[PDB]
RNA sequence: CUUAGUAACGGCGAGUGAAGCGGCAAAAGCUCAAAUUUGAAAUCUGGUACCUUCGGUGCCCGAGUUGUAAUUUGGAGAGGGCAACUUUGGGGCCGUUCCUUGUCUAUGUUCCUUGGAACAGGACGUCAUAGAGGGUGAGAAUCCCGUGUGGCGAGGAGUGCGGUUCUUUGUAAAGUGCCUUCGAAGAGUCGAGUUGUUUGGGAAUGCAGCUCUAAGUGGGUGGUAAAUUCCAUCUAAAGCUAAAUAUUGGCGAGAGACCGAUAGCGAACAAGUACAGUGAUGGAAAGAUGAAAAGAACUUUGAAAAGAGAGUGAAAAAGUACGUGAAAUUGUUGAAAGGGAAGGGCAUUUGAUCAGACA
RNA sequence: GGAAUACUGCCAGCUGGGACUGAGGACUGCGACGUAAGUCAAGGAUGCUGGCAUAAUGGUUAUAUGCCGCCCGUCUUGAAACACGGACCAAGGAGUCUAACGUCUAUGCGAGUGUUUGGGUGUAAAACCCAUACGCGUAAUGAAAGUGAACGUAGGUUGGGGCCUCGCAAGAGGUGCACAAUCGACCGAUCCUGAUGUCUUCGGAUGGAUUUGAGUAAGAGCAUAGCUGUUGGGACCCGAAAG
RNA sequence: GUCGAAUUUGGGUAUAGGGGCGAAAGACUAAUCGAACCAUCUAGUAGCUGGUUCCUGCCGAAGUUUCCCUCAGGAUAGCAG
RNA sequence: AAAUAUGUAAGAAGUCCUUGUUACUUAAUUGAACGUGGACAUUUGAAUGAAGAGCUUUUAGUGGGCCAUUUUUGGUAAGCAGAACUGGCGAUGCGGGAUGAACCGAACGUAGAGUUAAGGUGCCGGAAUACACGCUCAUCAGACACCACAAAAGGUGUUAG
RNA sequence: GCCCUGAAAAUGGAUGGCGCUCAAGCGUGUUACCUAUACUCUACCGUCAGGGUUGAUAUGAUGCCCUGACGAGUAGGCAGGCGUGGAGGUCAGUGACGAAGCCUAGACCGUAAGGUCGGGUCGAACGGCCUCUAGUGCAGAUCUUGGUGGUAGUAGCAAAUAUUCAAAUGAGAACUUUGAAGACUGAAGUGGGGAAAGGUUCCACGUCAACAGCAGUUGGACGUGGGUUAGUCGAUCCUAAGA
RNA sequence: GUGAUUUCUGCCCAGUGCUCUGAAUGUCAAAGUGAAGAAAUUCAACCAAGCGCGGGUAAACGGCGGAAGGUAGCCAAAUGCCUCGUCAUCUAAUUAGUGACGCGCAUGAAUGGAUUAACGAGAUUCCCACUGUCCCUAUCUACUAUCUAGCGAAACCACAGCCAAGGGAACGGGCUUGGCAGAAUCAGCGGGGAAAGAAGACCCUGUUGAGCUUGACUCUAGUUUGACAUUGUGAAG
RNA sequence: GAAGACAUUGUCAGGUGGGGAGUUUGGCUGGGGCGGCACAUCUGUUAAACGAUAACGCAGAUGUCCUAAGGGGGGCUCAUG
RNA sequence: GUGGCCUAUCGAUCCUUUAGUCCCUCGGAAUUUGAGGCUAGAGGUGCCAGAAAAGUUACCACAGGGAUAACUGGCUUGUG
RNA sequence: GCGUUGGAUUGUUCACCCACUAAUAGGGAACGUGAGCUGGGUUUAGACCGUCGUGAGACAGGUUAGUUUUACCCUACUGAU
């Protein structure tokens, strides 16, 4: 079953794939289904924002870590700095992660601000149950968006000292590969 | 379409288009690959050499993220400003005015050095660059920071 | 969704084949064991009486110290000392939401022709947030039910909340600052050897049998075995938890460029029926008179079945062997040919039969 | 010695009889005969006349006569075969769909391209609108660490459509895209050479080599659709002895 | 042929499919035995046999090369559109 | 030492004159290779022909063959087995060989007229019971390629030498 | 050279047959004549190639027209078309004054796939064109299901010794009933009871379409009813191999 | 395993099996032990059963020539190729039968040899009786066939049904050339229809099976041997 | 009563194991089988004076051998009569 | 002079092993063993473009084959 | 043209004898003739022996037991309308 000059093909079908094949015919009616659970939710649930604030985080691995995004809560020593509990947080609508921790002041810095602006654009009703009607606001991360960090300023003056890049790259990869056997050699002596 | 297709042609015609001899039977030959050292050999050696075999080092769990590094050359580099900015820029060549590129920003990892840029100072900013590429952009005037 | 038919596995043959990141849907958190209540087992089943009965109170046995409550679960937290403010609990009633139902809410059957029947054609009108669908003697928005838009009821569920109302729960309970001493955290288990099985997991991915069997600045992991030196990251051997996901079964609905009685489920019908097999099992065929039986009174021939008339009907060229009624095959009548086949091609005679222009 | 005739060949010599054909549809051409006007057998038929106007001609059909004609389908070098299926009729009855692809073609946009996972919206499985990512492409080459595409009008030579200049033309000169052959240059691999400097073992400048790559050298791709072809699937339809 | 016995036979009961039972024939085990019957895996695979449904127009072959546990089959080159 | 087959050449990418490059080569500007510039147009280098030449992608069927003339191997031989070149059949009807896949003639759109091929002209059967010179008598005459058979040896049958 | 001897095979027999003898035989020469889907000329169809023509006021520049050549074909390739179920659009299409279907050696168009009309039958839906789509075209598969032939009024309806006369009944009697006669089973029976198995076949009345491979007034058939009585006969109780 | 009784059961233990209170320093698993190494690990010693070595065994499998060389018997026998062997007997004539002979292709001793009264729907030869088996056919009876009334199928069927030769897929109902050829039919008949009944069981092919066998390849239930666990207590060599 | 840390049972290890399971048991070929190798190769011929060319055609050969029997140089000349 | 005067005298993938380079990798960071790569050979497939493989069926089966044997017939006639 | 036989042994074709006779010639017709017979032989399955094979089994070696189906059609032929 082989002949002429064709690309390679694996196709895997050798076992009873035709009892697990899974067409979505519903993707209309599953879309009308969410809309109507979100809108059955808004209603139901408070005039609350149907969703809880949530932090900015770096994303991991060298691939991503240029960008930010929304992480899952905010620690405990951001909700600390920001003056409340993490008990009473949870109840007010903020995402509290006790797992994360804080190691960069300039993430630090920008979750504290969101939670100062977070308690200042919002009412919090009393539990006597007078409960003024409010207009109801569905979405609280497009009222908090969240913005790329600026890095460098659009022009600046060329500051060249002479030395290369390209040398820079090339003794700080030497230096690396060499440091056990050096080291190994000194301890000899 | 169906209409559109040879079967319809066909009809008629005894064999379908397949001859009275040979005839379609099942599988002659065999199924999939099978026979490729053997009696298809001939069809691997040319249109497939190398196919059978081994040659490198195996990499167990290799996540291709810690090889991410998109490449840029220098005859594109004047893209990544935006058009409505680029004009008053080439006609204003001068340093303390230099403008500032973020190529890792827009997306890359090394920047080669390819085309011709013009003779214009500008300030590179970018994790890894080849020793040609640099060459260039400090002959036009410009400087190239390293950023991680 | 993607990573990805990729890393990797594989008589490295045929073939097989994940995971981290990234975007999105949905988002929700938590509690036991290990601590002396020790100036007071503070906890609980059952029985019994009463009551405002998915329960409550009094009383009496019992369970339980070989540990039932309160307090604390690693994000912590606990015992003392000091200084401050902040914050409520459990029910009725009436609304709202949800579900199961009922009822009300437009406009021609006006004229002519055909027909057994007007729901057809022609003429003149009306309603329309209603010209979806069905019925009624043939294609009906306006004849009937409904459809569209709104109104007025009835019976339940859940406390989700929108108002009113009865109780002060409580020398109760919770939160937050600083100082000091502490900070208990799961064993034939982790781990190791070996055997089998399994995985993309390769000096061995998970699981299981047998043997060995830990530690507490410890232990697991960091995808190549080992010794030595660091680093990173979590906290096993105990437990609960909505939504986004699945659904050829069950119940209730809405649909189709699907099939149209040898099709479509085996079954449009007294179908898992008739029937077969000791049994497990196997398993059909079969829909249509007409708008309405008006299903043929009566006369006559025949022992009778029936026939010939008559009659019903728009039609018996619709008679319960029933709409339409093809072919194979058959009867009667008419024409033609025929000395061991028949049929066919080209051409014309003979017979029968027929269109076209009379410009 | 002087003729004739036979045989063969030529005539842009003349003339009688018979058969088949009538394509075309204003004019245009080349000629002929004429002093001329005109005419003609000169780039394809007209003129005159008779009978009948209907089954007379003709069509269809049955039959008769002359000649010819073996049963189709199938495998096969070879079938009318003493090779196989077929008594007859009706209805049913066999290259399909899907995942991933090759070539070609049409369409949109183009160094980009792909709205439909999802969100918004709706006259509600339709239509309309949209962010962030992701896929492919825009860089290759090594087992790997790694490195990474201009000596020059992005090179030279030969052949090149088209365009430009001259020329009545023929031709000559200039410029030459795509494409073809060839010699070079550039990037990675391999084999050598080893400068300025040194954590004295690092660093690898410079210049080479009948070596090697699915490369560079003013991008062509992405998406949808169709015929044909490929592989896995029941896989064009029906069929085993078995397990 | 045999006919008083290793006789003939009714009913009850036991042995079930790689198993049973066999004075032994591969015999018998519900007309089924050199491995029963029933349903499913299963539309099991077949280089082998048969079949494969409308018309007209244009072009128009091969039984040869190399390799194959290849010799009734494929790959490859050729011939063809 | 043939015949038949078979390689190459018959120009512009050619010829000639002058002189530039190099790390090759030479005792040596000696040579080699590649070039600058100049001179010679299509009787520009034999014949004939040329439904124009060149080029690319993709895919079907096929991969059992067989026959005739000539060359040829095994075999007593075979309608046997196996090769060489060409033409055919297969895939192909039509006229002829009575009849036949392959022989002879000729290859096919639908018609009319004319002329022929191979083969024929007593009758079947379209066409001369034509013409001319000879031969042959058979109590098993003979009669047309492939082809459907006859030999050695004899006759004072008859004819010619 | 011709002829003869040499020269023997099995159904009857083949210069193709008849027949032919100064041939209608054999060798050779000269003419006339016959006829292929071949050759020559003309018409028409198609294919391919090279060309002409956008000028409005008249319709197809995929149009119209001019010129030349060509035409075999299995396996196979490609192109232009015909027909069928369903879908979007359109023809303000056809129809109870008759849609669809069916029958029709009646008519017309197309090379063909097919299309159109008249007549008869019939009773409620259906078509043209531009596009979309497929479970889209049958003579065969010892094809599937159903229906129907020739064979053919044919094979046959012959084991178990055997029937005959009269009356009654009835539309109808070789076959029912009664009487008479002749026979058989011959007590290990064609007699009289039961076990298993069957399930109303038992009995009476009514009745003959189907069934009793002839017949039928008869029946184990068809229709409607009636009928099985236990302290002592069995089950029930006991135990057997065994479960 | 052999197969009543009678009589007799010879020789061979090299091979293949089976078996042993036999032998010892051959081969040898896991665990355990020792050495080297920083460890993973490597090396060496020790070492169960079995195997090897040794002995026994044929009414174990089997053998009996030119490990032992066919003994007692028996035979052209159901066992002999050559072979219809040679001689005798039986017949007019015998590939048959019987009795002898034996360098026996390839007889033979519980893979039992030889002989045996009685018995046998067993296989053979001859004789007497008997007969239609035959010479050589004839005749009779019943029921069919046959004809009529009623009733009424099936196999099979491309189309069909007269020959001779020719050529042809090398044996025609059809094709070619000749012979011929006249409606509709009844009872018989087995020449032909290469008649009908079944996708040849023979043979070959297929990278299609199954039953059965074996020191084929690869395994396995069971069993056996060792180690560890179950697994404690006391003493000696 | 017997027996005793031995049997037994559990887990690994060696042997035995057609009792049983699964599977395999070439091709060419004047049918197949037996034989042969025409299955990977070499010389001459068949082979028809380029090249190519078949048969289980004809006559033979190969799975080795050599530190020289390899490389260079020098000197010499063999069989036979 | 890049083995034998010329024309024959021989072998892939996977795996193992050796030589060379002492170069690359073990992917949290190092050193040392070990393992894995790069270049060139050897261990072999003689069915020699290279599956790891014993019989029997007279109890037999299936798909096929007149591509192929056991009868006639046809061609041939050595032999008779 | 006309005849070419009767028997012993063998399944036999063939062969070999006895005997009679004018003579006991050779052949064909799908090696004529099985819906004409017969079934002794060969050539299914049972069984025995010899040799061969470890064995299952083999033997163109011997021996014994082993189902022979259908015509009513067409033609031919024989008779009959
Ligand atoms: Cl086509
Ligand atoms: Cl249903
Ligand atoms: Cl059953
Ligand atoms: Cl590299
Ligand atoms: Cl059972
Ligand atoms: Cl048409
Ligand atoms: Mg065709
Ligand atoms: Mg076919
Ligand atoms: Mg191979
Ligand atoms: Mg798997
Ligand atoms: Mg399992
Ligand atoms: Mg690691
Ligand atoms: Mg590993
Ligand atoms: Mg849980
Ligand atoms: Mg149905
Ligand atoms: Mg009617
Ligand atoms: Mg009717
Ligand atoms: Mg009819
Ligand atoms: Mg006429
Ligand atoms: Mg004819
Ligand atoms: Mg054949
Ligand atoms: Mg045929
Ligand atoms: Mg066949
Ligand atoms: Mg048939
Ligand atoms: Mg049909
Ligand atoms: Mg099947
Ligand atoms: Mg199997
Ligand atoms: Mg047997
Ligand atoms: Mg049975
Ligand atoms: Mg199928
Ligand atoms: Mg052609
Ligand atoms: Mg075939
Ligand atoms: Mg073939
Ligand atoms: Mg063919
Ligand atoms: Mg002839
Ligand atoms: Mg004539
Ligand atoms: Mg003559
Ligand atoms: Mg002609
Ligand atoms: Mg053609
Ligand atoms: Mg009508
Ligand atoms: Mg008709
Ligand atoms: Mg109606
Ligand atoms: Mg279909
Ligand atoms: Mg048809
Ligand atoms: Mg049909
Ligand atoms: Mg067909
Ligand atoms: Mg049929
Ligand atoms: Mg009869
Ligand atoms: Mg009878
Ligand atoms: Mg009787
Ligand atoms: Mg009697
Ligand atoms: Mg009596
Ligand atoms: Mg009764
Ligand atoms: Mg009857
Ligand atoms: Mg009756
Ligand atoms: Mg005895
Ligand atoms: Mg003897
Ligand atoms: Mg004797
Ligand atoms: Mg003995
Ligand atoms: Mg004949
Ligand atoms: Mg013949
Ligand atoms: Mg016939
Ligand atoms: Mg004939
Ligand atoms: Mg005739
Ligand atoms: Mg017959
Ligand atoms: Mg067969
Ligand atoms: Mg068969
Ligand atoms: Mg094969
Ligand atoms: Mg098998
Ligand atoms: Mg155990
Ligand atoms: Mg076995
Ligand atoms: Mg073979
Ligand atoms: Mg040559
Ligand atoms: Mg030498
Ligand atoms: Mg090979
Ligand atoms: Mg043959
Ligand atoms: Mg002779
Ligand atoms: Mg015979
Ligand atoms: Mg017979
Ligand atoms: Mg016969
Ligand atoms: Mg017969
Ligand atoms: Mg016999
Ligand atoms: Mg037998
Ligand atoms: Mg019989």
């Amino acid at each position: 079953a082989i002949s002429k000059n064709l690309p390679i093909l694996k196709n895997h079908f050798r076992k009873h794939w035709q009892e697990r094949v899974k067409v979505h015919f519903d993707q209309a009616g599953k879309k009308v289904s969410r809309r109507n659970a979100r809108a059955t939710r808004a209603a139901k649930i408070a005039p609350r924002p149907l969703d809880l604030l949530r932090p900015v985080v770096r994303a991991p691995t060298v691939k991503y870590n240029r960008k930010v995004r929304a992480g899952r809560g905010f620690t405990l020593a951001e909700v600390k700095a920001a003056g409340l509990t993490a008990a009473y947080a949870r109840t007010i609508g903020i995402a509290v992660d006790h797992r994360r921790q804080n190691r960069n002041q300039e993430i630090f810095d920008a979750n504290v601000q969101r939670l100062k602006e977070y308690q200042s654009k919002i009412i919090v009703f009393p539990r006597n149950g007078k409960a003024p009607e409010a207009e109801q606001v569905l979405s609280a991360a497009a009222t908090f968006p969240i913005a790329q960090p600026a890095t460098d300023v659009e022009a600046r003056a060329v500051q060249d000292n002479g030395e290369s890049a390209f040398r820079t790259l090339r003794l700080a990869r030497s230096e690396k590969k060499f440091r056990g056997i050096r080291e190994k050699r000194a301890r000899e002596k | 379409p169906s209409r559109f297709t040879k079967t319809r042609k066909h009809r008629g015609h005894v064999s379908a288009g397949k001859g009275r001899i040979g005839k379609h039977r099942k599988h002659p030959g065999g199924r999939g690959m099978a026979g490729g050292q053997h009696h298809h050999r001939i069809n691997m050696d040319k249109y497939h050499p190398g196919y059978f075999g081994k040659v490198g080092m195996r990499y167990f769990h290799k996540q291709q993220a810690h090889f991410w590094k998109p490449v840029l050359n220098l005859d594109k580099l004047w893209t990544l400003i935006p058009e409505d900015k680029r004009d008053q820029y080439l006609k204003s060549a001068s340093k303390e005015t230099a403008p500032v590129i973020d190529t890792l920003a827009a997306g890359y990892g090394k920047i080669l050095g390819k085309g011709r840029i013009p003779n214009v100072p500008v300030i590179v900013k970018a994790r890894f660059v080849s020793k040609l590429a640099e060459e260039k952009i400090r002959a036009a005037g410009g400087v190239v920071e390293l950023i991680a």
